[PDB]
């Protein structure tokens, strides 16, 4: 039973979105998650032309777009695995749709309240836990090259 | 142009590039 931890979860995702997608801040600290951020950032920066071309004929700015985004997030993991590169990857995409979606005020809102707890769900909080969590992010992150 | 068929195409792309990215201990 992680009851008391599944809000904290999506709070912290949707603060990466906010940070890395809105460069906006959030409503908690969250100290270790400040290098995976810079990271992230980084990411975003070095690959944006990659994920840009991702939703290149995707009408995504709609209610039901965003949604299907967030579907793809959970297919992700559809072949049975789970890396901390697909990970990165999905906290990479959604912080990408927030920003594309900043001169929208409604539907960044939306994808603010619906894609953290996709994500949530499609990293998976067992695989995720068992790994040490984001102090395992964290390390992974500062630990690595890209 | 199914929604079945873009979310199967974004998730692959997206898995891709996790794959590629990915700097986990690789299987033997």
């Amino acid at each position: 039973m992680d009851e008391d931890v599944l809000p904290g979860e999506v709070l912290a995702i949707e603060g990466i979105f906010m940070a890395c997608g809105l460069n906006e801040p959030e409503y908690l600290y969250h100290p270790l998650l400040s290098p995976i951020k810079l990271y992230i950032t980084g990411l975003m920066r070095d690959k944006e032309s990659l994920f840009e071309a991702m939703l290149a004929n995707v009408r995504f700015h709609s209610t039901t777009g965003i949604n299907q985004l967030g579907l793809s997030m959970l297919q992700v993991s559809g072949d049975g695995n789970m890396n901390w590169g697909r990970a990165l990857a999905i906290l990479t995409f959604g912080s990408f749709v927030a920003q594309k979606l900043s001169n929208e005020p409604h539907l960044r809102d939306f994808a603010l309240a619906v894609l953290p707890a996709y994500a949530y769900e499609a990293i998976g909080p067992q695989w995720f836990r068992a790994r040490g969590g984001w102090r395992g992010l964290k390390a992974y992150c500062t630990q690595v090259l890209t | 142009e199914s929604q079945e068929d873009i979310i199967r195409n974004i998730a692959r792309h997206l898995a891709q590039v996790g794959d590629s990215m990915d700097r986990s201990i690789p299987p033997g």
